[PDB]
RNA sequence: ACAAAGAGAACGUUUAUAUGUAAUUGUACUAUAUUU
């Protein structure tokens, strides 16, 4: 649609893609691994 | 000659030591170069010169009274050999805690010449002879 | 550690070695603490050690007041030759429960660890949990103990034994000075302290929170400790007698009116079926981790050889208080079985709390110069609370 | 080992906690501006408190709905207002209801209980918790004392929201070049100034623009050799 | 401090103003750093707004070969080490050999 | 002592306090405000009040290879000032900076450079910060106020007065292996004994090539500098060790033509005169050049006309001599264009090398070494009159071209000679046809075309 | 900044404001 | 002009780079330095 002129204009171009054919990646977060249970190995080896 | 030489090298290797990576504090880094200079350090001389002994026949002492309180016991000690050295080297470990409280009591200074080569090796004298009834 | 995280999280975290060492305080019982909840034998053994000699270490220094119920201790002695009866089985739950504990929630760094002194506290914590149904018993409940509503409570639960006698609060050295024992929750944004209730009647040291209540609430005390101690229990049982407990616990939010709702702000009654429980467990096994060290000249030597409990508040007083410990549980229990202090499903209407008084009042004229006549009495309650199976 | 936040390496470090970690989650800018929260300019502080453990069956959905309202709900809050510092931390213990604690320019911290009713979900109840708070608690922070002492502050308040991690997607990571479609008038003149020692001489260049000069003798010559 | 004072008295207009140049350029499609050219008549402003293309096709249109889809031949102009004059050179798109295979017709 | 490489011109511009030498200072510092501008590990003398020592640089957190060469000399310094700036106080590169120093055991004092910024007020946080990094009290700094000295650099001095006990220890320890041997032998005279005068040699050349590739194969192969083997590209000065049966220090540098200034930080503001500025003292040159360009361009012969005006001796070093198709007696232009109109700088002799081959690094060694000697030459005052009698005897010169007479008596005041003119009391000096022509006849049968270059100087006879 | 967040609509397309004339 | 970057460099072009003199040019604390 644009060609992008530039290595940095490319590399976000790169970014959009990435929105349309994974947009469920972004809508939320893809796995909030961050907030559930993080110091969960603490206990039973 | 070879007497300054060892004569300050004894007083020094704590100095060069304290600069374990930090080398910034009050004294630790001045009364350091006080006697660097060897001017009015008389006191601070034969002030760490006592501390020595007293951490070195400390250091021979008790080695062998916890080689031996293991060798002359004998009944469960084989069988209990970690519960006693673990427990002595702390005894040997928290010895060191002359060191934060005569490298404190040196910085609680702003070292002066004497009035800090004073104040200060009349206190580690103070600090060796609490490990004279410490040796009891 | 999770169990916890208002301690830890509080605590300086020191760091001058590769071992990030953080700092402990002895006179609170974050060694008690630090001792219940881990399951990690490095660090649940030494500190143990190093509290066990530092005693030795400051015994060998000052002037101890020990025996000084010295006719007693013949009579008190007769208790411990009977308790190696109940103490025979408490060990033997514990002995295959740290053991046979192949599971995932409790796991300790060696399995097979052997039964050691160390072991009875972060073993006592599993057999809790073992009586109840549930995990955990002792936080969801802390929910429902707000500080201050406890305070209050236990303030005016004094006054019935003395009504215009006390006025208002211990000087607040005493108030500092209870702090130490009560640990440390989130001071964070509206919200408030909530309490365990090994705070509120802990009968495993002098550390209940109306335990700590009595022993400097009521002004007819003297030096002499038995009119501290037999009182003492006295605030010991109601908070936590299960009747009550739950009759006085209201929700987090119940105490600064934050939800105009609640699920039920009063303590549910499932639950508080728990920390009597709690309370009553190794009651035998208490009197033998106090008697074992109780008299101070056995002290000496007696522990590093006897299976028994060290802590650091035994120093405060060897056997003029700590021993005069083995009286006040004496009247307890002969109150409870005269009283009916275990069944009581309401335990607050001026004759019941009338009474209490006398079991002191009748006691203490006694205890004054007869001590001997008091003995033979609370002699008996010790074959009472306990049977033999 | 490879470096994730290697351009954000030079931004503060947020407050790095057990609930308040997702103030460090990469957002991506077309998460962000998916939500464009508004909170009253006299709102200074926004704190989400919930639990862990959870014994009531109520309290178990409460602790989530306030659990999604810092994932989602807050940050923006911040990116956007950057007068506003957002902070939920989880309290490692048993509760019912988790709070949020509002403060203002003036100290006036403020209380809402997180009391959602029964048969709501997990997006609804949100909307119903993040409604008591923009309109209801923030909205009635526009009954201060001194409207001018209290906005002093405003003008003083330090940013806020750099902690925050923004993935500019396909975006342009300049506020000028994400915007590229507007004409600002917002430059200050000092500012636009060049001074690069030949300023008006590279400036024709990049404009590619001669400006009136005069031809160099060089290009007759050429012209003359590109004959024929 | 000393004779690079910058006290609290300023320069007070130093050179370019506010729309005098830069909302002028701003509003024709220019950045604000556009004022800083060297000269400008009204018929040098024309010819900063690119009103016009002063660009021009190699050959006539209907005579032209390669395909050049939205590029003509720009002249570049870039000064003098000052501002005394200017070169101006024609710059050229590059002109790829295309080598596409059609499916229509089954050859390259 | 060496100084720290968090990014900035700091670590660059507390060097600019500490360089001491004879009548030009060192003044290395490159404090260009560009997010770090130093490039090598620059090492050179410092002076206190007192305490002399040599602080070192240890730059380069930019190329994926370059902070490798600071490791080297990081490990050979037995201290460490770590410095940091008031504009970012606290990161992760400032931090593992710490651990390293501690896993290392050097020793290490803080000091906190750029101490103006802050206000009067806001200090308790800029230090405290400070304090907490492990390193200690972090001790007040700064370049621009001239502060921060006479009390924290005064202050590292502990660590001289136990180096120069360490050193003399050392000194009544190596002697007890001074008998055979294998070593310890001169190296007792190599220490002390060792009183030369730092035969200087000078890598000069074009920059293209990371041509202090060759520097760094004599140094041992060891990789002291960065190879810019990338593009065109940058490097500060260097000095190293000094052995070859002597004491000869090597340095490095950049050349470029003036039209070719890219606008400053390769120019007039600092690197072509910085490079220049020490080739006017430099003992010896090594006129290097890249083999496989060819011949030397125009501008690579005008380095040694410069050298040659300097009173220096040169050499010319076809340096990447192994990538070139071995062309001997093609690439042998080098050996020709130094004869074809060259005035001067001929008779020099153009060595040939490779820096991974090793081609003739050792041959080079000698050709430098053999400079110096004729660098410093005193011929005997009657050897040259009973000389150039014989060539005024047959020369062309027809007197009207110099009404001159017989050159008197020629001495040689240093390593450039004088003339003395047959009692003329007139018009005092001779042609450039008639001067050279002198000093082409010296090199010859005296063989000073070491150094094919000196500066005859001419004067009357007075009254 | 009643107003300015008009940028990327679609993708913006989001606000949660209500006009206040005093 | 050549090389360099850029395009899986069959070539066409646009930037960043020092080469030849290609070739034209020009080069006699109030003080007491400086404009070559
Ligand atoms: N890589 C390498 N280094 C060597 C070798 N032999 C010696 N070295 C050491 O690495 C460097 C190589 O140069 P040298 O062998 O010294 O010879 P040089 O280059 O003629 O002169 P100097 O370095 O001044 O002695 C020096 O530091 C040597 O001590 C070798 O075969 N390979």
């Amino acid at each position: 649609e644009e060609i992008p002129k530039t290595p940095h204009a490319y590399k976000k171009l790169l970014e959009k893609q990435s929105y349309t054919e994974e947009r469920w990646k972004y809508t939320i977060e893809y796995l909030f691994r961050k907030y559930e249970a993080d110091p969960p190995e603490l206990q039973d080896k | 000659a070879a007497a300054a030489a060892a004569a300050a090298a004894a007083a020094a290797a704590a100095a060069a030591a304290a600069a374990a990576a930090a080398a910034a504090a009050a004294a630790a880094a001045a009364a350091a170069a006080a006697a660097a200079a060897a001017a009015a350090a008389a006191a601070a001389a034969a002030a760490a010169a006592a501390a020595a002994a007293a951490a070195a026949a400390a250091a021979a002492a008790a080695a062998a009274a916890a080689a031996a309180a293991a060798a002359a016991a004998a009944a469960a000690a084989a069988a209990a050999a970690a519960a006693a050295a673990a427990a002595a080297a702390a005894a040997a470990a928290a010895a060191a805690a002359a060191a934060a409280a005569a490298a404190a009591a040196a910085a609680a200074a702003a070292a002066a010449a004497a009035a800090a080569a004073a104040a200060a090796a009349a206190a580690a004298a103070a600090a060796a002879a609490a490990a004279a009834a410490a040796a009891a | 550690m999770s169990v916890f995280p208002g301690l830890c999280g509080d605590v300086a975290t020191t760091n001058y070695r590769v071992f990030l060492g953080t700092l402990p305080n002895l006179a609170v019982e974050e060694r008690f603490l630090r001792q219940v909840q881990p399951v990690f034998p490095w660090y649940a053994s030494r500190k143990h050690v190093k509290e066990q000699a530092s005693e030795f270490l400051e015994i060998d220094l000052a002037s101890c007041d020990p025996e000084l119920l010295l006719r007693y201790t013949h009579v008190y002695y007769v208790r411990r030759q009977l308790y190696d009866e109940l103490v025979d089985r408490q060990l033997t739950l514990m002995e295959t429960g740290k053991a046979a504990k192949v599971a995932d929630s409790a796991l300790l760094t060696c399995l097979a660890q052997v039964n050691a002194a160390i072991t009875p506290r972060l073993q006592y914590e599993l057999h809790l949990l073992q009586q109840a149904k549930k995990a955990c018993r002792v936080p969801r409940r802390r929910e429902l103990n707000p500080d201050a509503a406890l305070e209050a409570h236990d303030y005016l639960c004094m006054m019935r034994v003395v009504e215009e006698d006390v006025g208002g609060i211990p000087d607040a050295e005493m108030q500092a000075r209870a702090y130490l024992p009560r640990e440390v929750l989130e001071a964070k944004v509206k919200e408030l302290a909530a309490m365990i209730f090994g705070d509120g009647g802990s009968a495993t040291k002098g550390t209940g929170a109306a335990l700590e209540r009595k022993e400097q609430k009521l002004l007819q005390r003297m030096i002499p400790a038995d009119y501290n101690k037999v009182g003492a229990v006295e605030k010991l049982r109601p908070v936590d007698v299960t009747a009550l407990y739950r009759f006085t616990g209201e929700r987090v939010c119940g105490r600064p009116a934050d939800k105009p709702f609640a699920r039920a702000l009063w303590g549910h009654v499932f639950r508080k079926v728990g920390s009597h429980p709690l309370y009553l467990q190794r009651a035998s096994l208490y009197w033998a981790r106090h008697s074992g060290l109780d008299p101070q000249s056995a002290t000496s030597a007696m522990p590093a050889d006897l299976a028994t409990a060290v802590c650091v508040q035994q120093a405060l007083f060897p056997a003029l208080k700590y021993r005069c410990q083995y009286l006040y549980t004496s009247p307890d229990i002969a109150r409870q079985q005269w009283r009916t202090g275990h069944v009581v499903p309401l335990l607050r209407l001026f004759p019941l709390l009338g009474a209490p008084a006398a079991e002191d009042l009748a006691a203490q004229l006694v205890v004054e110069g007869e001590w001997a006549k008091l003995g033979i009495e609370a002699d008996t309650n010790l074959l009472h609370d306990t049977v033999l199976r | 080992t490879w470096d994730e936040l290697e351009p954000f390496k030079g931004l503060p470090k947020p407050k790095v906690q057990f609930g308040n970690e997702a103030a460090e989650v990469i957002w991506p800018y077309a998460l962000l501006l998916e939500n464009v929260i508004k909170v009253h300019p006299y709102t200074k502080s926004i704190y989400v408190y919930y639990s862990q453990r959870q014994s009531t069956p109520l309290g178990e959905l409460a602790a989530r709905v306030a659990k999604r309202v810092s994932q989602a709900y807050l940050i923006p809050i911040t990116f956007h207002n950057s007068h506003v510092y957002v902070e939920a931390e989880m309290l490692l213990e048993y509760s019912e209801t988790p709070w949020v604690v509002v403060h203002c320019l003036d100290g006036t911290h403020k209380l809402i209980p997180v009391k959602p009713q029964a048969g709501q979900t997990v997006k609804e109840g949100a909307e119903e918790v993040l409604n008591g708070i923009v309109s209801a608690c923030n909205e009635i922070g526009s009954a201060v004392k001194n409207p001018k002492e209290v906005m002093r502050l405003l003008s003083e308040r330090p940013l806020q929201n750099q902690y925050v991690r923004v993935n500019y997607q396909w975006y342009g990571d300049t506020p000028e070049e994400r915007m590229s479609h507007l004409v600002k008038w917002d430059y200050e003149p000092e500012e636009v100034v060049p001074q690069l020692r030949n300023r008006t001489q590279h400036v024709l260049d990049w404009m590619n623009y001669d400006g009136n000069l005069p031809t160099h003798n060089s290009v007759r010559v050429n012209i003359h050799r590109e004959a024929a | 401090f000393s004779t690079f004072a910058l006290n609290p008295e300023t320069s007070r207009a130093p050179h370019g103003p506010p729309r005098g140049l830069i909302n002028r350029y701003i509003s024709m499609g220019l950045p604000p750093w556009a004022a800083w050219c060297n000269r400008v008549n009204r018929h040098a402003l024309y010819r900063m707004s690119d009103v016009s293309p002063r660009s021009f096709l190699p050959k006539a249109p209907h005579e032209m070969d390669v395909i050049w889809m939205n590029e003509r031949v720009r002249e570049r102009v870039r000064t003098s080490r000052q501002v005394q004059h200017v070169y101006r050179q024609l710059k050229y798109p590059f002109v790829k050999t295309g080598i596409h295979y059609s499916d229509t017709l089954d050859h390259w | 002592v060496a100084i720290v490489g968090r990014m900035n011109s700091g670590k660059s511009s507390l060097f600019n306090l500490l360089c001491e030498d004879p009548t030009m200072p060192a003044k290395k510092n490159i404090v260009k405000d560009f997010n770090g501008i130093t490039r090598d590990c620059v090492e050179a003398h410092a002076a206190l009040d007192d305490l002399h020592f040599t602080v070192i640089d240890t730059p380069g957190l930019l190329g994926g290879k370059l902070v490798e060469e600071a490791f080297r000399t990081v490990e050979t310094a037995d201290a460490a000032i770590f410095v940091t700036a008031v504009d970012e106080d606290v990161s992760a590169e400032e931090h593992d900076l710490i651990q390293y120093l501690a896993a290392k055991k050097m020793p290490t004092c803080l000091l906190v450079n750029k101490m103006d910024l802050v206000p009067e007020e806001e200090e308790a946080l800029v230090l405290d910060v400070y304090n907490r990094l492990g390193l200690g009290k972090a001790v007040p700094f700064s370049a621009r106020k001239r502060e921060g000295l006479d009390m924290l650099s005064a202050l590292l001095e502990p660590l001289y007065h136990i180096h120069a006990m360490r050193k003399v220890e050392n000194d009544w320890d190596i002697e007890d292996l001074a008998m055979a041997g294998d070593e310890a032998a001169m190296e007792e005279i190599r220490d002390r004994n060792c009183t030369d005068r730092y035969i200087r040699v000078a890598i000069v050349g074009r920059t293209n090539s990371g041509k202090t590739s060759l520097v760094n194969r004599l140094v041992g192969y060891e990789r002291n500098r960065a190879a810019d083997e990338s593009n065109t590209t940058r490097d500060p000065i260097e000095i190293a060790c000094m052995y070859k049966g002597r004491k000869l220090k090597l340095i490095d540098t950049a050349g470029l033509a003036r039209q070719r200034y890219r606008t400053d930080r390769e120019f007039l503001s600092r690197i072509h005169s910085l490079s220049l500025n020490e080739i006017r003292y430099a003992h010896v040159v090594i006129v290097v050049f890249d083999a496989t360009e060819g011949h030397p361009n125009k501008y690579d012969m005008s380095i040694l006309h410069k050298v040659a005006q300097e009173g220096r001796p040169f050499v010319l070093c076809a340096n990447k001599w192994d990538a070139v198709l071995d062309q001997s007696a093609t690439a042998e232009a080098i050996d020709f264009k130094i004869k074809r109109q060259v005035q001067e700088v001929k008779y020099s002799n153009a060595v040939v090398v490779s820096a991974h081959t090793g081609m003739n690094l050792t041959l080079l060694m000698d050709q430098v070494l053999e400079l110096y000697d004729t660098w410093n030459k005193r011929v005997r005052r009657s050897e040259l009159t009973k000389f150039w009698r014989k060539l005024e005897k047959s020369v062309i010169i027809p007197y009207h071209v110099a009404r001159v007479g017989r050159i008197t008596q020629i001495s040689t005041r240093p390593p450039t000679f004088l003339l003395q003119l047959q009692t003329k009391k007139e018009e005092s000096q001779l042609p450039k046809a008639l001067q050279e022509m002198m000093k082409n006849a010296i090199t010859e049968e005296f063989g000073f075309r070491g150094v094919p270059l000196r500066l005859v100087q001419e004067v009357k006879d007075s009254n | 900044r009643p107003p300015t967040d008009r940028d990327f609509p679609a993708t913006i397309e989001e606000y949660e404001l209500a006009k206040h004339h005093q």
